RNA sequence: UUAAUG
RNA sequence: AAGACGGUCGAACUUGACUAUCUAGAGGAAGUAAAAGUCGUAACAAGGUUUCCGUAGGUGAACCUGCGGAAGGAUCAUUA
RNA sequence: CACGGGUGACGGGGAAUCAGGGUUCGAUUCCGGAGAGGGAGCCUGAGAAACGGCUACCACAUCCAAGGAAGGCAGCAGGCGCGCAAAUUACCCACUCCCGACCCGGGGAGGUAGUGACGAAAAAUAACAAUACAGGACUCUUUCGAGGCCCUGUAAUUGGAAUGAGUCCACUUUAAAUCCUUUAACGAGGAUCCAUUGGAGGGCAAGUCUGGUGCCAGCAGCCGCGGUAAUUCCAGCUCCAAUAGCGUAUAUUAAAGUUGCUGCAGUUAAAAAGCUCGUAGUUGGAUCUUGGGAGCGGCCGUCCCCUGCUCGGCGCCGGCCCGAAGCGUUUACUUUGAAAAAAUUAGAGUGUUCAAAGCAGGCCGCCUGGAUACCGCAGCUAGGAAUAAUGGAAUAGGACCGCGGUUCUAUUUUGUUGGUUUUCGGAACUGAGGCCAUGAUUAAGAGGGACGGCCGGGGGCAUUCGUAUUGCGCCGCUAGAGGUGAAAUUCUUGGACCGGCGCAAGACGGACCAGAGCGAAAGCAUUUGCCAAGAAUGUUUUCAUUAAUCAAGAACGAAAGUCGGAGGUUCGAAGACGAUCAGAUACCGUCGUAGUUCCGACCAUAAACGAUGCCGACUGGCGAUGCGGCGGCGUUAUUCCCAUGACCCGCCGGGCAGCUUCCGGGAAACCAAAGUCUUUGGGUUCCGGGGGGAGUAUGGUUGCAAAGCUGAAACUUAAAGGAAUUGA
RNA sequence: AUCCGUAACUUCGGGAUAAGGAUUGGCUCUAAGGGCUGGCAGCCGACUUAGAACUGGUGCGGACCAGGGGAAUCCGACUGU
């Protein structure tokens, strides 16, 4: 059954990406989704996006622009701390340019120059560049 | 996907958003709890006074009209019975393939459904001792499964 | 890997613990079975006596006849058809001597033209092959 | 119908 | 002090059992490596009986036949 | 993953290879453990089951007058044996410490020397000048040639200039010496004071040189070279790699993304259990705290606040502010701090002449250093509550603010001595209340179940039908009939074959029958009746995570085979005969046993295939088909219309499929999955690590047996294989 | 007789008392195994089982009773006649 949703969504705006729609409905919607989808509006690789609020598991329909290469996921949730994020960032990220790893810290969830600015690590969430 | 069988069926019922009581339906929530008192004490599982509440009655959903759903009406006032009706089901349908069997041992396809049957038994016996409606010495004896029909 | 759950530590080790078995230098490497079978013992060098100097036939395309040495070991006892390295070197292999004796380079395998042989001559009573091929020194007598 | 080999 | 009865720890000897390694052996039955060997041609083209799998019987020998599959078949097709 | 077994396993700090991850080793100087040939027991002593302490037994071994005595080098040197494998039967307590009655003695601990190419660091074997020559930036010259302000190299051409390696007086060093450093005197032109180790076909830098050998000798880690012109052998010359080092043999690491957590594959190269259920194991849908205010800088950035309930002073007028102590579901997760032996790693400083090292050292007595980082995992502590578990209150044995009774009681108190009963407080039990906004999130294009109309070669039992077959009976006429490439074995005036009418039992279920349906798979096709089940659809039904994959275990499981009964029409393993062929014990034909058919038990094997595990999400269309539901011009049946069957056009769910193309993938064939993979992570089982040996031996287990499951090694090989192209 | 232990093979029933060991006497005790009447009290009747100490010239199923065993080959299954 439907394990990871945020991997299933993930994966649904990366096939969204390379097919090259303006537009995706991504069918459930979390609050780990939906952080996600802000971490990626903070740094510009898509546009606008909205949720449709049923007394359910709700939908997200996001607007997609052509910034985003590749949204990757990565489960389960490893555990990451200061000095292995700089690991993690080498072997996951394509530059030290750009490119980011979000994963969730105590302070909220957060990529990882922000994770470097408050010093806390946390439980992986994906990436995305 | 289906839990014993390949199907891939999407056929189920597709709630509306709206909660709210509708305009027509004058029946207070206390006259459709009477209704359900009624058809409990008749003799009836929930899912046929449901059934017959929206066919009849013309109140679709008692969780949105009362507060509270029909089986937890039924143990509010004392009309559920000791075992729950999806498991009651199953164990009447065991009992008849295994009658079916006992007339005709060689049906080796109702013997596999048997089989099926009993798993699925198992489960919901391990879930409802898990959820503490059942007690944890109830076990399904197949000897002793045929008088409860 | 093929299961990625958050705590398959067991799972994923011990299914590498059982895949390791099937690759051919683990096996052989970490089962007593080729080191029964290997004459050396888990030995670099090894002395032994000369009793007899063999003719081998050499194999496909490559005809030749090669020389050997049936090598009786000290530390076993085992027998070994060690092979006679350089040229006209089999004159200076007496019967009854004490040779040394190491491998060919293929980790005890057959090399080359010549079937059944793994193993080759170093030294002759306490003198080199070597020394006595470039006629540095003298065979004792 | 028979028809094998280098 | 010597010595003695008893108790405890208990080396060691003998017998029996279990387990591990190495090895002799008449004779039987395999695999590998040469060959200027013998007999046949099983398979590769419809290899001249299409091939292969499972299961039984038989025959110098590859193999032959029976029953059920598969195409990895020489047919992706044969007409109201 | 207990127990048992093996270890060519003392454990750790650590070593090597290393991108990131890992893999291998660690007997070895530091810490802890064990032991003194193998066990066992004990005295002394604070501390021993001590062995440079004893007491017995076993193995080994010495002297003897034959009664008896004495031994433990896995200490330092050394000897034998074992080996591929490892040093002197030296000097000294002077450095470091240890012990003693102790400033004095002792220390094979330790220090220093002898061997030492395990290994690490530095590092000689020449340089300069002048001639001849061979050339390059300028000037000149059409080229040829020439001048040197600037050069670079070569040549057993010549020349002095400088030094060790050695020799050796002397200090210094040192317990006494040795070596290093210093220093007189000697000491170098083929500076003979002579540098080797491997190779020269490719990988892999470097001769198609010369002579001999002629598939011989041999070279060659792999491919290969040598069969009388060898770029590969053996020698000379030349060149190439490193340079006091190099080659060889073995274990190991990277290479190996060929063990794959990072990060491999499973249609055809090796691969998914035949299929299904299923416990451990693993993974598990959404949902509970948003924001506001004050201050600063140029709508943005940043800092602060939005917990509750004994002791004292910025103290102030029973109340307020602040500080300290204690209790406020539990973790996993993240950060800091402590505790973490040194030696080792990274690394600060420092001219051991540099460096490996060491912790020293530097200034005219002083100035200083001997840091720091890391130390996996587990345990403690204080901030955070995003993520994953974990509960509350649902027969209300629930919190909250108060009350009335029963029992017990720290005691303040009646000026001081004693009893009883109360006010007032703490523990337990118990009755009537007031209040919570009183308390149960949604119902997942998750799943289970009820219900409606279906649907279907799904399953079981009983019944019924159809022909064909073969045999028999009767009738008619007949010399041929079967069968083959051709014939014969076979039947046949005892009437074969054929035609007609009956009887017979056992099969089989054609044409309808399809890239159509059902079933988990194997599989399922005459009609009717009975029974149980199931997918999909419909649903404003019910339960509320009940789910997915699954070691062990369990059900079904083609055909063939086995054990019992029944029946044996046809076909037909074995067997017989006739053909063919050189030969057939085969293909062909004629018979023909087991079997093929039914019931009750085994077997659990298939090219059991889609050579493609299961569930979930997404990314292109087109025409269909099957089932179910919905809508809409109109034809055709009931007939007399509404409403239901058959058609026509659409919509949706999945069910088997097909076609189309630069989605994308792959080695390609090809695939809408075999895609969403170096832009590598959705979850979960089984399984492969070159080809044989070999699914073999052995061990265990199942079966009546055949055989089924698990399952190697020795040895051998440089290929085996997959896709595609061109010839034949 | 009591306490251990028992192999190859097999038709899984056997082999099997396999094979191979230890003990056994007397005396003096202890513990355990029950009924009737009015978790307690009183009154009574039975033989066993286990353990300990002491002791006899190591003797003790002291007479009697009372299996020698193991590994193979041929034939017949067997019980029976
Ligand atoms: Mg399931
Ligand atoms: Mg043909
Ligand atoms: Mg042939
Ligand atoms: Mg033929
Ligand atoms: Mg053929
Ligand atoms: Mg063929
Ligand atoms: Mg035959
Ligand atoms: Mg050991
Ligand atoms: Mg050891
Ligand atoms: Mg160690
Ligand atoms: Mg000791
Ligand atoms: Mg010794
Ligand atoms: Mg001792
Ligand atoms: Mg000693
Ligand atoms: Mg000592
Ligand atoms: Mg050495
Ligand atoms: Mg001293
Ligand atoms: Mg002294
Ligand atoms: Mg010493
Ligand atoms: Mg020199
Ligand atoms: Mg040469
Ligand atoms: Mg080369
Ligand atoms: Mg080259
Ligand atoms: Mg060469
Ligand atoms: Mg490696
Ligand atoms: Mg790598
Ligand atoms: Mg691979
Ligand atoms: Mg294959
Ligand atoms: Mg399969
Ligand atoms: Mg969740
Ligand atoms: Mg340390
Ligand atoms: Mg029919
Ligand atoms: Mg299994
Ligand atoms: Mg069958
Ligand atoms: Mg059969
Ligand atoms: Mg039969
Ligand atoms: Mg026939
Ligand atoms: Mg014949
Ligand atoms: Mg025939
Ligand atoms: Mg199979
Ligand atoms: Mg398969
Ligand atoms: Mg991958
Ligand atoms: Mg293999
Ligand atoms: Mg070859
Ligand atoms: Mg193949
Ligand atoms: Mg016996
Ligand atoms: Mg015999
Ligand atoms: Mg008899």
């Amino acid at each position: 059954v439907r394990m990871n949703v945020l991997a299933d969504a993930l994966k649904s705006i990366n096939n969204a990406e390379k097919r090259g729609k303006r537009q995706v409905l991504i069918r459930p919607c979390s609050k780990v989704i939906v952080r996600f989808l802000t971490v990626m509006m903070k740094h510009g690789y898509i546009g606008e996006f909205e949720i449709i609020d049923d007394h359910r598991a709700g939908k997200i329909v996001v607007n997609l622009t052509g910034r985003l290469n590749k949204c990757g996921v990565i489960s389960p949730r490893f555990d990451v701390q200061l000095k292995d994020l700089e690991k993690w960032q080498n072997n996951l990220l394509p530059s030290r340019q750009f490119g980011f790893i979000v994963l969730t810290t105590s302070a909220g969830i957060m990529d990882h120059e922000e994770a470097r600015r408050k010093h806390t690590g946390g439980k992986i969430l994906g990436f995305f560049f | 996907g289906r839990m014993h069988a390949p199907g891939k069926g999407l056929s189920q019922s597709a709630l509306p958003y709206r909660r709210s009581v509708p305009t027509w339906l004058k029946l207070t929530s206390d006259d459709v709890k009477e209704q359900i008192y009624k058809l409990a004490k008749k003799g009836l599982t929930p899912s046929q006074i449901g059934v017959i509440l929206r066919d009849s009655h013309g109140v679709a959903q008692v969780r949105f009209v009362t507060g509270n759903k029909i089986l937890r009406i039924l143990k509010s006032k004392g009309l559920a019975p000791d075992l729950p009706e999806d498991l009651y089901h199953l164990i009447k349908k065991a009992v008849a393939v295994r009658k079916h069997l006992e007339r005709n041992r060689k049906d080796k396809d109702a013997k596999f459904r048997l089989i099926l049957i009993e798993s699925r038994i198992h489960r919901l016996a391990r879930y409802y001792k898990t959820k503490r409606v059942l007690p944890p010495n109830w076990k399904y004896e197949s000897s002793t499964a045929s008088a409860l029909v | 890997g093929k299961c990625r759950g958050l705590r398959t530590a067991r799972k994923l080790r011990s299914h590498r613990r059982d895949q390791k078995w099937h690759d051919k230098q683990y096996k052989k490497a970490h089962l007593g079975t080729a080191l029964k079978a290997n004459p050396f013992g888990g030995a670099s060098h090894a002395k032994g006596i000369v009793l007899e100097k063999v003719g081998v036939e050499a194999k496909q395309p490559n005809s030749a006849i090669r020389k050997c040495v049936r090598v009786q070991l000290i530390k076993n006892g085992k027998k070994i058809t060690a092979f006679v390295p350089n040229d006209g070197c089999l004159n200076f292999i007496e019967e009854n001597d004490e040779v040394l004796v190491a491998g060919f380079g293929r980790k005890g395998h057959a090399v080359g033209d010549i079937p059944g042989v793994r193993f080759k001559v170093v030294k002759v009573a306490n003198v080199s092959l070597l020394a006595l091929y470039k006629g540095k020194k003298e065979r004792p007598r």
